[PDB]
């Protein structure tokens, strides 16, 4: 009669999880030519970024950001590459730690050695944002940031991976398979005597995806870490230090793309690892020790 | 308004559109005269 | 296209209530639980605060129940929601007491009626009181200095140690500044039958060390033996339940103003 015959029309609407995604889309690229950002199942933001910290990023595409909470009220959120924070993590190469300080550092950084030197980690000053695609070169960079997906060009031309430097990785680079494979992303403190110790950064793969399972293959490898946690929790009573490691996820890829690269920047290259199919997907922080 | 953007990180605006609305200000005239009482009487009074 | 849930108007909604409403089209709603039709009654927290004995965390413990839900559109008698899918970007309205910043992560905590007490739109004791969407190294922040007010609240007697807690509801984060039982007995617990059960498992297991941590950490009835022990592991899961955030979001860019920001929903 009245009722059936109009949620015959509700029904009817098969083959697509709601087909009210595509077919909207099309009544608005026929009505306003064909139009870009539509076709894509990932998820991008545009960034506010200087010209101070508009390099590498720029030239070379796909590569993380992190914000800051750096302790000052006025710039208090920096951009931070993961190329950026090489120089702060124990792990890099004083070559390797002054290549990139000498890229970042020409007048409009080293602040930033001296409030993330200085000014301590606290692993809750960075911040996984995401990975880059499509810098926007002018009066102010303005970085399209991908959130959940992969990093690619515009037009799905060519997958951006993930520039991870190489004395970040192959310290806790995982095994050997040809699967999936997650990245997650560990700081780790060495407590030693100056109340963070040099605060150790890693960008580790691994075809492990459980939390404890992953976190006892850190059990192995941070012992000298983690017994000089046990020490200071009885070399200062009264003060306390915080986190031995913190864990967290940051995307995946597809482990038979894991080669080595280089990067081609000012002060000199920079030897990296290149992650070509980066799906990017930030997962919350486990604390641990 | 009209719209204009520029460049590249130039900082471009979001489509301005202004509605404005000007309220009236009212000074209202009044004007007396005098007429006696006597004068309206000979049109009443009506001699012989 | 999404997830919808309707709201029905129990109460009388006045074109102006509605253009409350309207203007907070991007904001937050804790749901109770999914379904299509809910009353205005179910819908916002204010079944959450109220009892004359209720508590912080018992409050976290039930608003952790509630289903976050975002607001789509105010069509007069109803408020449409949408439930938001995991991993997307929704525009939520920072109706919080901080001002967002891009790439932090937001947890959603209880508003809290100290200094910075809050109502909405209201009618017949149903307003529609807003979670706090917080980022999340704050929200570890306030639930720390609630139950260090607590456990120093049973020593108000000493002036010093009320001037400890003078300090320390004084909660300072970029451009905010804001003021803040058996959780507390939970921390206690803990505290004190560790200190007590370990010194018989420390001396037995510093023998053989295989990440070598154990030799320091010695520097650091058996009815009655695994009692203290059960009574141990199930109050650290009672802490560890309000503990653990669960975090809500993280906003991508933030509109100016700071009324909104576009945030990729996570967890």
């Amino acid at each position: 009669s009245f009722g059936p015959m109009k949620r015959e029309v509700m029904e009817f609407d098969p083959e697509d999880p709601y087909k009210v995604s595509k077919m909207r889309k099309l009544e608005r690229s026929i009505a306003k030519g064909y139009v870009y950002g539509a076709d894509h199942q990932a998820i991008t933001a545009r960034f506010f970024v200087r010209e101070s910290l508009g390099e590498v990023e720029q030239k070379n595409l796909g590569v993380l950001m992190f914000r800051l909470d750096t302790g000052i009220e006025m710039p208090s959120t920096v951009l931070v590459s993961l190329f950026f924070l090489s120089m702060v993590a124990e792990n890099v190469s004083a070559a390797t730690k002054n290549t990139l300080a000498a890229i970042y550092g020409r007048e409009g950084e080293a602040i930033r050695t001296w409030l993330r030197d200085g000014a301590w980690r606290l692993h809750r000053v960075v911040h996984p944002l995401g990975c880059t695609n499509s810098i926007t070169p002018g009066a102010t960079c303005l970085i399209t940031c991908s959130m959940r997906g992969h990093s690619y060009n515009m037009l799905k031309t060519e997958i951006y991976p993930l520039l991870v430097p190489k004395e970040i990785y192959l310290d806790l680079d995982g095994e050997s398979t040809d699967e999936i494979r997650f990245v997650y992303f560990v700081i780790t403190y060495d407590y030693n005597s100056d109340r963070q110790g040099r605060p150790s950064a890693f960008v580790v793969v691994s075809r492990i995806t459980h939390r404890h399972t992953l976190i006892n293959v850190l059990r192995y490898r941070f012992r000298v870490s983690r017994f000089h946690f046990l020490n200071n929790s009885i070399s200062g009573y009264g003060p306390s230090t915080g986190c031995l490691g913190t864990l967290q996820r940051l995307g995946w890829f597809c482990s038979r793309d894991s080669r080595s690269g280089i990067v081609a920047s000012r002060a000199g290259q920079l030897s990296v690892v290149k992650l070509e199919k980066f799906y990017v997907d930030v997962g919350p922080l486990v604390e641990f020790a | 308004v009209p719209r204009v953007a520029t460049g590249a990180g130039i900082p471009t605006s979001r489509q301005t559109t202004v509605m404005v609305s000007k309220y009236s200000e009212k000074s209202p005239i009044t004007i007396p005269f005098e007429i006696s009482a006597a004068c309206l009487t000979h049109l009443k009074e009506t001699f012989e | 296209m999404e997830t919808t849930v309707l709201v029905t108007f129990e109460q009388r909604l006045t074109t102006g209530d509605v253009g409350k409403l309207s203007r907070l089209i991007g904001a937050v709603i804790p749901i109770p639980y999914r379904h299509h039709l809910l009353g205005s009654s179910q819908v916002g927290l204010d079944a959450v605060v109220k009892d004359k004995t209720r508590d912080y965390s018992r409050m976290r413990a039930r608003m952790r129940e509630m289903t976050l839900t975002i607001m789509r559109r105010v069509e007069g008698n109803q408020m449409i929601l949408g439930v938001p899918t995991h991993g997307q970007c929704y525009t939520i309205r920072n109706t919080g007491p901080v001002s967002w910043e891009k790439g932090d992560v937001l947890t959603t905590l209880p508003p809290v009626f100290s200094g910075e007490v809050t109502g909405l739109v209201s009618v017949s004791d149903w307003d529609l009181v807003l979670p706090w969407i917080v980022p999340m190294a704050l929200a570890t922040e306030i639930n720390q200095r609630m139950m260090m007010l607590a456990l120093l609240s049973l020593d108000r007697s000493h002036e010093e140690v009320r001037a400890a807690t003078a300090q320390l509801r004084v909660v300072r984060y970029r451009d905010a500044t804001l003021t803040l039982r058996n959780v507390c007995i939970s921390l206690s617990m803990i505290a004190n039958l560790s200190s007590e059960v370990t010194l018989a498992y420390v001396r037995k297991l510093a023998l053989e060390d295989s990440n070598m941590l154990l030799m320091k950490c010695q520097e650091i009835t058996p009815t009655e033996e695994l009692n203290k022990l059960t009574a141990l592991f199930v109050m650290i899961r009672q802490i560890t339940d309000v503990i653990s955030e669960q975090p809500a979001f993280l906003v991508c860019d933030v509109s100016p103003d700071d009324k909104s920001a576009l945030c990729i929903y996570k967890g």
